[PDB]
């Protein structure tokens, strides 16, 4: 079968542009229509444009006319989508998807010609985050456990990862040793444009004051690595 | 041209269900390039129906499509738990060259309820030394993923500085969410206590911290 391989994730400031590649790692490429569909988080699918490489023709949705450009490379079997004048509303997952049937033979080719039977082969998607915030390392604060070592049952402790950008961050406990009861929550996007999340472990109360608990926060975009010891 | 789709449909296992695209059928002598897609979270859409009554190889015969007038319909027979996903319809017109519908979230009912396990943390001493304060309220293991959070300080509701995430499915088919309350160190120790109330399906669980 056919596989569509897309480029990695992208982060852009507003007003800039982004170009996503779509490598058709299979047979079809030449006589097949390729479409570019984006999907905002928690929203519906939106088609931006399509291209037929053999005919050198493109068709763009009226919403993206003027700032979208879809090109093809017949040699390497690769498709491209370039979106300029990026706005924060363009933050979405961008997919490239081939059509299901070979294009029909068109003797009189319209420059905007395109066909659509159905997109059966899709790529893995490319996340494009359009913000205006700058890269910032997070401040890591402990979340001290409420209960004591004699209160019985289980206790909860964690770490607060505040005011960082961009995603993602990774939080381990005891250098990857403590993996049970760990619940790292999805980050929140504040009005300032920075993210904030928390990760917590549900530990036996009798282990408080006996087992050392350390959270390992790693934010690669800012080269920030913080080891914070959480104590009662 | 816009294709309208029900925002949500719900059925039980064994039940049959019909979603309905109610957009493009236009342009009388032109043909109907109508198609349907299924999309699970974090994965690419999957072509289930095209060409409106046709179905590609490998797709279960429980899915079928039809169209009457300006309304197309996707019928799913013998609902299974794996069918719970998002569904979209599409259509090619001369005017607009494809239009993906708004989408329909299909829910497979019958699953048991689950009250949320809530943990609330006071601000650290290390954070207060930096002249900042943040309350961490963590919501875990509730079913389904619909919940709302209200913060209070000594029975008085507070709106300023509340940042709440959207629910997300865990690895155990239950959902999780977190809420953050930002405060100055004066507002934290001047008040008597702070509470995070998590109301889920009318049942409210509460936790309280104090300096
Ligand atoms: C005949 O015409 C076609 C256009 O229909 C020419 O194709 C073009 O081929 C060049 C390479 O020969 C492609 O350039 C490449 O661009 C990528 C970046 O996308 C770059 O990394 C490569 O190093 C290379 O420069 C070009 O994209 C491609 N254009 C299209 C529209 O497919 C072909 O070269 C022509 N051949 C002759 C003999 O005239």
């Amino acid at each position: 079968e056919v596989q569509l391989v897309q480029s990695g994730a992208e982060v852009k400031k507003p007003g800039s542009s982004v170009k996503v590649s779509c490598k058709a790692s299979g047979g079809p490429f030449s006589s097949y229509g390729f479409s570019w569909v984006r999907q905002a988080p928690g929203q519906g699918l939106e088609w931006m444009g399509g291209i037929i490489p053999v005919y050198g023709t493109t068709n763009y949705a009226q919403k993206f006319q003027g700032r979208v450009t879809i090109t093809a490379d017949e040699s390497t079997s690769t498709a491209y989508m370039e979106l300029s004048s990026l706005k924060s509303e363009d933050t979405a997952v961008y997919y490239c998807a081939r059509d299901l049937q070979r294009t029909p033979m068109v003797d009189r080719i319209i420059g905007s010609y395109y066909y659509y039977n159905g997109l059966d082969v899709w790529g893995q998607g490319t996340t494009v985050t359009v913000s205006s915030a700058s890269t910032k390392g997070p401040s890591v604060f402990p979340l001290a456990p409420s209960s004591k070592s004699t209160s019985g049952g289980t206790a909860a402790l964690g770490c607060l990862v505040k005011d960082y950008f961009p995603e993602p961050v990774t939080v381990s406990w005891n250098s990857g040793a403590l993996t049970s009861g760990v619940h790292t929550f999805p980050a929140v996007l504040q009005s300032s444009g920075l993210y904030s999340l928390s990760s917590v472990v549900t530990v036996p109360s009798s282990s408080l004051g006996t087992q050392t608990y350390i959270c390992n926060v790693n934010h690669k975009p800012s080269n920030t690595k913080v080891d914070k010891k959480v104590e009662p | 041209s816009v294709l309208t789709q029900p925002a949500s449909v719900s059925g039980s296992p064994g039940q049959s269900i019909t979603i309905s695209c109610t957009g493009a059928s236009s342009d009388v002598g032109d043909y109907n390039y109508v198609s349907w897609y299924q999309q699970h979270p974090g994965k690419a859409p999957k072509l289930m129906i095209y060409d409106v009554s046709n179905r590609p190889s490998g797709v279960s015969n429980r899915f079928s499509g039809s169209k009457s007038g300006d309304t197309a319909s996707l019928t799913i027979s013998g609902l299974q738990a794996e069918d719970e996903a998002d569904y979209y319809c599409s259509s090619y017109t001369r005017s607009s060259s494809v239009v993906f519908g708004g989408g329909t979230k299909l829910t497979v009912l019958g699953q048991p309820k689950a009250a949320p396990s809530v943990t609330l943390f006071p601000p650290s001493s290390e954070e207060l030394q930096a002249n900042k304060a943040t309350l961490v309220c963590l919501i875990s293991d509730f079913y389904p993923g619909a919940v709302t959070v209200a913060w209070k300080a000594d029975s008085s509701p507070v709106k300023a500085g509340v940042e709440t995430t959207t629910p997300s499915k865990q690895s155990n088919n239950k959902y999780a969410a977190s809420s953050y309350l930002s405060l100055t160190p004066e507002q934290w120790k001047s008040h008597r206590s702070y509470s995070c109330q998590v109301t889920h399906e009318g049942s409210t669980v509460e936790k309280t911290v104090a300096p």
